[PDB]
């Protein structure tokens, strides 16, 4: 149960494989005729307020922001029907990752009978289709998952902290979606570790991932950036939910002044 | 799980 | 090609979630196995059993695994078209339950079966429903994993996943008593149950209910305790007042077994998730030393 | 025995 060893590596290398494949095209946004990068903003941040209500994994969250930009980098949508993909993509991350999985009455609810039942599952159905069902995408949340294994003791403050930072890259495509969920995951890590104990991304993970606190720096420039504007950000439902002590209140911490990095 | 809360159109 | 293309045969399989079919196609002649997937009745879109199935099968390519050959979705039917083999591991079982399976082809079934689920674990892909019926055979030696619909993505480190998990019969000690977090161990406990099955010709483990199923393992196994497996003591489930039961010999379970057989599958049979022997190792195992890819009789 | 079902939640 706690042992996760010897098929540690095989996944970890396997996700990395699958992560520079199951991959949305980085400025798709500029050829949709009617959608901008702040109607999808507002969208993620609308999931995450979704995925509270209804007490969804964090990895659920991630899963249907995956889902949404493959989707929207090979469909049109009118601005209309954006929140129509973000609600099938819920209940599609849904029933992937949840043991109790909301009823599609329920989705229908929380957009407030904007969308019928038939047009969720008839989405649903769409979703499907254009993804070809490769639903298990890797995601900023799993990488991060295996990078707290290099922390002993665990540090449950630095645990939040990561996740949180993880979660505000998902509200802004320009600049997230250019980086691999591996490297968001890997910036985050340390950024959070700084944060709370000064010390900086491991040896072993740099050794494991390939990755050297030199390759984080142009992610973690921009993410060090989004952690000291967030209190300005017109997308609040991040940091709302990281105040709770559910989460060590880590939103309420104050992000270091420079990283001398 | 489920703990509905609210209702938005966007 | 699509519902029309293809020729019914026969119903070969029924099971908590799917209708079976053999069927050919009618175009290249190819015989394949039907699943058939009501969205009638069904309110709620695609079952996440079938969005789970499919989704881990496209990812899991591999010599031990069924092949997922297309997906047929509709309005109102969703169908997955696999490989079709010749029969599941338990008909093979009830034809063989006089005479028995030779030794080399038990051997040669573990081996395949273990590497087929170590590719699974290596996939971050827990079965969860290992049994003799979701296991099937081909004319030429060959075993797969099949019957997927309970499978599951799993994270490192895991997170509670679904309680009601594995076929009784199969159906390992930590999840009995009640553990929240469990991982791959449960697909090698499983596989440890089949393992003594195919040796003795009779399940293992023959519950009746959660506490026969417990108490039949203690039985054999000998009643646990925090000095074979700490924590125990702990587990929501476990009672101080279970009967406090002596482990037997294994050549009085297993009496066919050589000392590497038996070895092995106590190995497979540790109480502790955390010992128990992993796919991967148990492939490395002096069992296998001598292992061949006999055909079977059928 | 057959394959479990998962437990209802509510
Ligand atoms: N590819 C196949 N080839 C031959 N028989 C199969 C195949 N898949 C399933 N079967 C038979 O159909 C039965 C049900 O299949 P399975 O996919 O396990 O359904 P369920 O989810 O309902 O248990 C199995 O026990 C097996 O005997
Ligand atoms: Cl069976
Ligand atoms: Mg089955
Ligand atoms: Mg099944």
């Amino acid at each position: 149960s706690n042992e996760v060893p010897d098929y540690q590596e095989d996944i970890h290398t396997y996700l990395r494989e699958m992560e520079v494949k199951c991959k949305p095209k980085v400025g798709y946004m500029k050829r949709q005729p009617d959608i901008t990068n702040s109607m999808r903003a507002i969208l993620v941040d609308w999931l995450v307020e979704v995925g509270e209500e209804y007490k969804l994994q964090n990895e659920t969250l991630h899963l249907a922001v995956n889902y949404i930009d493959r989707f929207l980098s090979s469909m049109s949508v009118l601005r209309g029907k954006l929140q129509l993909v973000g609600t099938a993509a819920m209940l599609l991350a849904s029933k992937f990752e949840e043991i109790y999985p909301p009823e599609v009455a329920e989705f229908v609810y929380i957009t407030d009978d904007t969308y019928s039942k038939k047009q969720v599952l008839r989405m649903e159905h769409l979703v499907l289709k254009v993804l070809a069902f490769d639903l298990a995408a890797p995601t900023v949340n799993q990488f991060l998952t295996q990078y707290f294994l290099h922390l002993q003791p665990a540090n449950c403050k630095v645990e939040s902290l990561a996740m949180f930072l993880g979660e505000l890259s998902l509200i802004d495509a320009d600049p997230y979606l250019k980086y691999l969920p591996s490297l968001i995951a890997g910036a985050a890590f340390h950024l959070a570790l700084y944060t709370v104990t000064g010390q900086s991304w491991p040896e072993s993970l740099a050794q494991q991932t390939g990755y050297t606190l030199e390759s984080l720096k142009p992610c973690l420039v921009d993410l060090h950036q989004t952690y000291l504007k967030a209190p300005q950000h017109a997308q609040q439902s991040i940091r709302e939910k990281y105040k709770h002590s559910k989460y060590h209140s880590v939103s309420l911490l104050n992000p270091p002044e420079t990283l001398s990095v | 799980p489920k703990t509905p809360k609210k209702a938005k159109k966007l | 090609g699509h519902m029309e293309n293809f020729q019914k045969v026969e119903k070969i399989g029924e099971g908590t979630y799917g209708v079976v079919y053999k069927a050919r196609n009618k175009l290249t002649g190819e015989v394949v196995a039907l699943k058939k997937i009501r969205l009638d009745t069904e309110t709620e879109g695609v079952p996440s059993t079938a969005i789970r199935e499919i989704s881990l099968l496209k990812e899991l390519n591999h010599p031990n695994i069924v092949k997922l050959l297309d997906v047929i979705h509709t309005e109102n039917k969703l169908y997955l078209v696999f490989e079709f083999l010749h029969q599941d591991l338990k008909k093979f079982m009830d034809a063989s339950a006089l005479t028995g399976i030779p030794l080399p082809l038990i051997k040669s079934y573990l081996f395949q079966l273990l590497q087929g689920l170590a590719f699974c674990h290596s996939h971050r892909v827990l079965h969860r429903d290992l049994k003799p019926q979701n296991l099937l055979i081909n004319t030429e030696g060959a075993i797969k994993l099949a019957d997927f619909g309970l499978a599951r993505a799993f994270g490192v480190p895991v997170r509670t996943y679904t309680h009601e998990v594995v076929t009784l019969w199969y159906r390992a000690p930590e999840i009995l008593l009640g553990c929240k977090y469990y991982s791959t161990a449960v697909d090698i406990w499983s596989l440890g149950c089949i393992f003594a099955e195919m040796v003795t010709r009779r399940a293992l483990f023959p519950g009746d209910s959660e506490i026969d199923q417990l108490f039949r393992i203690f039985r054999t196994l000998g009643t646990p305790d925090e000095v074979v497996w700490p924590g125990v003591t702990s587990m929501p489930d476990y009672k101080p007042s279970f009967p406090k039961w002596a482990r037997q010999d294994f050549s009085k379970v297993v009496p066919p077994l050589d000392e590497d057989g038996r070895s092995l599958l106590s190995q497979m049979l540790h109480y502790d998730p955390n010992k128990r022997i992993s796919a991967k190792a148990a492939l490395a195992h002096p069992f296998f030393q001598d292992v061949t890819k006999p055909v079977p009789h059928l």
